[PDB]
């Protein structure tokens, strides 16, 4: 599922 | 500062059997001598700063790692457990555990200083991985950490570890930008979220994080509105800024100072000092 990032929603 | 710390103690003394979830980031280890890595200079990141990256997050970016593994190797040498002493705040987590009011600590840090302060493995969620093992960034094949730790001691660091199946680079199972988080993170948050939805009121305390890194930064807005949230941070950030709730408690304090003030508001100084002196 969830991948690490500085962005998002 | 004062009033919001009183209100935290007020909540804990009026809900004595309730447990607390902590969510923490790099701010709780700055006093230990681990800076927040985007700003280099004198100290831990000194020799990373010399041959320096095209962007601040390059050292924990899997694409940059692929292009040049030496900067991360150099950083990792400094970050293996055993280099640092946990902070007063880390030991506050151990004190909450001793008092049976620690539900979980979710940490974005890879310094494992929660563990090193004595928090039990069951109560720690290392959301961005750790040095406990290594993995191929291609295969995903798992390796013991010693394959990597041994290269870190060599002068100089060259011929980086590669996968014995597909030949891609192997590294500690720390979550770089661009990589998936460990399954235990989402699975445990799903369980603790249901527990937060179940009259001893729990409490969630967010400490020392800019809430700028996802998906970890999604956790505060997922706290139920009926559960009190605390932010202890130099500035109001994340969902506490974008979507303030009336019951939110803000503490603009350094994390060690917050630990000291809360411990003695709770009346736990003598137990805390015993922990600190060991
Ligand atoms: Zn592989």
């Amino acid at each position: 599922t969830a991948r690490k990032s500085t962005g998002g929603k | 500062t004062e009033m919001s710390v009183r209100k935290i103690a007020a909540h804990m003394k009026s809900n004595p059997n309730a447990k607390v979830i902590f969510m923490v980031g790099a701010g709780i280890s700055t006093s230990c001598g681990i800076p927040d890595f985007r700003s280099p200079g004198t100290g831990l990141y000194h020799n990373l700063a010399r041959l320096k990256l095209p962007y601040p997050e390059a050292v924990f970016d899997v694409d940059f790692f692929q292009s040049d593994p030496l900067p991360f190797y150099t950083l990792a040498k400094e970050l293996y457990p055993g280099n640092f002493r946990p902070s007063k705040f880390h030991y506050l987590l151990k004190l909450f555990q001793d008092k049976d009011v620690l539900k979980r600590v979710y940490t974005q840090n890879i310094d494992t200083l929660e563990r090193q302060a004595g928090v039990k493995d069951d109560l720690i969620i290392e959301a961005h991985g750790s040095f406990a093992h290594c993995h191929c960034i291609g295969c995903g094949k798992v390796y013991p950490p010693q394959v990597f730790k041994s290269k870190l001691a060599e002068h100089p660091i060259k011929d980086f570890v590669k996968c014995d199946v597909c030949g891609e680079l192997v590294k500690p199972a720390i979550v770089f930008f661009g990589e998936d988080l460990p399954d235990s993170f989402s699975e445990t948050w799903l369980n603790d979220s249901e527990w937060l939805r179940e009259p001893q009121q729990p409490l969630v305390i967010v400490v020392g994080t800019s809430l700028a890194v996802y998906p970890f930064a999604s956790l505060p807005e997922e706290i139920p509105r009926k559960v009190k949230r605390v932010l202890c941070n130099l500035e109001t950030v994340g969902d506490f800024k974008a979507n303030k709730r009336p019951t939110d408690l803000i503490v603009h304090q350094y994390s060690d100072e917050f630990a000291e003030q809360l411990v003695e508001e709770l009346g736990w100084q003598e137990d805390f000092e015993k922990i600190l002196t060991a």
